[PDB]
């Protein structure tokens, strides 16, 4: 066949205001995925919007976003966009779409956006009932704790009264990474979390049947002999003795 | 015969010829010169125009 | 009717939980003329006496 | 607008404005050349029939 | 959106029109993308900021 | 009851791993082997109790 | 640093005469060797020569076949370079007819050593192997010196022909019903546990999936049987610490239109194998998983 293309041209169909083509000129070198990967793509397949559904689930997005072909936008103009498919190991600039500030040397991750809450960006590039959603690029630690929060929401959801789950989800969704707050957009328990519940409980239970007699006992051995701040809270999570 | 009745619907596809009509200078079609992008697949070079 | 058995017998034909949500969501009608239809009080009573 | 009669309300003139727009629709055609075809196209070996 | 006044001031070419259904119908049934009609004489054309 | 319904209506054991059901919830796999020999062509019908 | 100097287009090496020609033009000496044009000068493929004893050449004379090192104990034969086919005799996936078919083909002490060194170790198979890439340009002597690609396309010298990856048909598997425009090839060893020994079952699983998490999620689908048998052995035997139940390593990619059946032809022994045609090699690494 024709091999996978490095340069991909995107064409909009809806009439582009002189105001809005200027948003894409400021949107250059952004991380925009496509599922298709042909040479002359439609605008419909740009970005994450096509995967919005009535389910309104965040994990569906986290899961479908993993399969999409990440592309870096390039050489925007009237009538044309030129997405580039990056090659592994080669350098690229990356525009900072999200509010999160990027430390030097930090690794980055791609997760669907987490709206601030009270405020939203105006320059959505909505047109024809087609909004331009793009995935957030976040530092690795924030992308870790967003998933840890989501999984804890999924594990706590079962075996708990539905009113208790409201109180937990009301706080598990807000994240104060790097002094900014963020909120997961409609995190919902689903089948997509259910299979991960099964794999997490299975791996975490097979962990319990692999630690040696001394490996579990090390904390007891440590606290009975030496104490520090780290050990105080670990004495707490150990429930009783 | 049970109490209810059925009202099956059924779509049917017909292959067909179609006659378009369009007036003189109904549309202008502005064009530019075609451009030739090139890639190298170690084994071959595909170009697109 | 035997030919229809592959769809008359599917559970989604025989479970009204999806229908009850849409029926309860709208709720009682606001019209006064429907009101005579609205009110009847089924009340469980012990069989002792 | 035609002039109105006695006892009938008259017609105020009505300016109208409208706008047409262009629609974008480019095309693409790939042709590929095998590296064997390019290597003989430029490089020449011992010139042999 | 589309700026109107400068259309009512810029020398326009002039062309015999043709639309089935009196222009006001095709302005009323949204035949064209952008449109506006004013009945009297909008003094907005005279204002030049 | 499910065994006896599947054996009567003539469809049986459509069991797909949970990884595949999650994918079918979107993509909708083409889970129908075609006839050994179709002399007529595409077919369809629907059903409204 | 002049304004024109940044303005210059990048200069491709073919536009400049070869470095040997740049010396000979300066010093004018004329050797018998034809340094007018350098061969192998356009090769994104990276390669390595491996001496492989003549007992393992069979079914590798055809260009395109995995090379996998196999560490075994004894310091004298530090390693040994198994093909993918030679490893099929040990696999439980392979047909008994195919297994008894190709097992006759490896009737050499050098190859039988491989079965012995496979049986010898208690530790799991996936540990001992390290994939090296694919055969091309068999030296074909009393001791073949196989050229093996570490990265890039397999093809002839002069790019006159593209060697194709050959994967024996019993190992080849596809999860999906609608193939993507491009799809990655992964090699998958999967232990199914059993009393006397945990017998391995090899597979090669082309798929458009690239993400590791989604890939292993779909993999546990078919391998639920082996995974549950691993969990069952975990409780059946105390003080037994069996580890991972399949292992996946990214083997490269192919365009998924290239895939089609074929057969290898050797010693008048036809062998049905799937044939990825323009298979670029991009090695990964074994990734343990439950």
């Amino acid at each position: 066949m024709a091999a996978m293309e490095a340069n991909i041209f995107c064409t909009f169909d809806h009439k582009l205001s002189i105001a809005d083509v200027g948003k894409l000129t400021k949107l250059v070198a952004a991380v925009v995925p496509i599922p298709q990967r042909l040479h002359l793509i439609k605008h419909y397949q740009l970005g994450l919007h096509q995967f919005v559904d009535h389910t309104r689930g965040y994990v569906r997005l986290r899961g479908l976003l993993r399969n999409m072909t990440l592309t870096l936008m390039r050489r925007v103009e009237g009538n044309q966009i030129l997405l580039h498919v990056p090659t592994h190991g080669l350098l690229y600039t990356v525009l900072n779409t999200g509010p999160v500030t990027w430390e030097k040397g930090d690794a980055l991750c791609v997760l669907p956006p987490l709206f601030h809450g009270p405020l939203a960006r105006e320059n959505l590039l909505t047109l024809g009932q087609w909004e331009l959603v793009l995935p957030w690029i976040v530092p690795m630690p924030l992308a870790l704790e967003i998933n840890q929060r989501l999984l804890i929401m999924g594990l706590f959801s079962l075996d708990r009264s539905y009113e208790e789950v409201k109180a937990a989800v009301q706080q598990l969704q807000t994240i104060t990474f790097r002094d900014a707050t963020f909120t997961i957009p409609d995190p919902v328990i689903d089948q997509h979390l259910l299979i991960d519940m099964k794999t997490a409980c299975l791996s975490m239970s097979m962990v319990a049947n692999l630690a040696s007699e001394l490996t579990m006992t090390y904390v007891r051995k440590l606290a009975l002999e030496d104490s520090s701040m780290l050990l105080v809270k670990c004495q707490e999570l150990l429930m009783r003795l | 015969h049970p109490g209810f009745a059925l009202t099956a619907v059924r779509t049917d596809t017909f292959e067909v010829d179609m006659l378009l009509y369009s007036g003189k200078s109904c549309t202008s079609v502005i064009i530019n010169n075609p451009i030739v992008t090139k890639e190298e697949r170690d084994i071959s070079t595909t170009y697109h125009v | 009717f035997v030919d229809a058995l592959k769809t008359l017998c599917h559970p989604v034909l025989h479970e009204p939980a999806p229908c009850l949500q849409t029926f309860t969501e709208r709720g009682p009608p606001s019209e006064p003329a429907m009101q005579r239809l609205l009110e009847c009080r089924f009340q469980q009573e012990p069989m002792g006496g | 607008r035609v002039a109105s009669g006695a006892g009938l309300p008259t017609s105020r003139q009505t300016t109208i404005m409208v706008t047409k727009y262009s629609e974008k629709s480019p095309i693409t055609i790939p042709f590929e050349l095998s590296a064997a075809c390019l290597t003989y196209l430029r490089e020449t070996f011992e010139g042999t029939i | 959106m589309e700026n109107w006044s400068a259309l009512e001031l810029l020398p326009k070419v002039g062309i015999p029109t043709d639309f089935l259904t009196h222009v006001k119908t095709s302005a009323g049934e949204e035949m064209f993308e952008a449109l506006r009609i004013y009945y009297g004489d909008d003094p907005e054309r005279y204002n030049i900021h | 009851v499910d065994r006896w319904i599947r054996h009567a209506a003539g469809v049986e054991r459509p069991q797909l791993l949970d990884t595949e059901t999650i994918s079918m919830l979107t993509f909708g796999s083409m889970s129908e082997r075609n006839a050994a020999a179709t002399v007529h062509g595409q077919k369809a019908a629907c059903e409204l109790i | 640093m002049d304004a024109r100097a940044v303005a210059k287009r990048p200069r491709d090496p073919a536009d400049e005469d070869n470095e040997l020609v740049t010396a000979l033009k300066a010093k004018r000496e004329v050797n018998t060797i034809s340094v007018r044009y350098l061969y192998h000068a356009d090769h994104q493929a990276l390669t390595a020569r491996f001496f492989v004893p003549e007992g393992l050449v069979e079914f590798e004379a055809q260009p395109g076949a995995l090379l996998i090192r196999m560490e075994t104990g004894c310091d004298s034969p530090r390693h040994l370079y198994i093909s993918l086919y030679l490893l099929g005799i040990r696999a439980s996936n392979v047909s008994a007819s195919t297994r008894c078919l190709l097992e006759s083909v490896y009737t050499a002490s050098a190859a039988r050593a491989a079965l012995q060194w496979l049986d010898l170790g208690p530790h799991l198979l996936h540990r001992r192997l390290e994939t090296l890439g694919c055969v091309k340009t068999v030296s074909l002597g009393i001791t073949s010196l196989l050229t093996c690609v570490m990265r890039g396309y397999l093809y002839n010298t002069l790019k006159t022909e593209v060697f194709a990856l050959m994967i024996p048909k019993d190992m080849y598997l596809t999860w999906e019903e609608t193939r993507g425009r491009l799809q990655y090839v992964y090699l998958i060893i999967v232990y199914d546990y059993d009393g006397p020994e945990t017998r391995p079952g090899i597979y090669v699983l082309t798929s458009s999936i690239a993400h590791w998490q989604t890939l292993v999620d779909v993999a546990r689908g078919k391998f639920a049987r082996e995974r549950c048998s691993f969990v069952n052995r975990r409780i059946t035997r105390p003080r037994q610490i069996p580890l991972c139940t399949g292992v996946i390593q990214k083997l490269g990619w192919c365009l998924a239109d290239d895939i089609h059946t074929s057969f290898l032809v050797h010693k008048e022994l036809k062998l049905s194998v799937v044939r990825l045609d323009n298979f670029s090699v991009e090695l990964g690494d074994f990734r343990e998983f439950v």
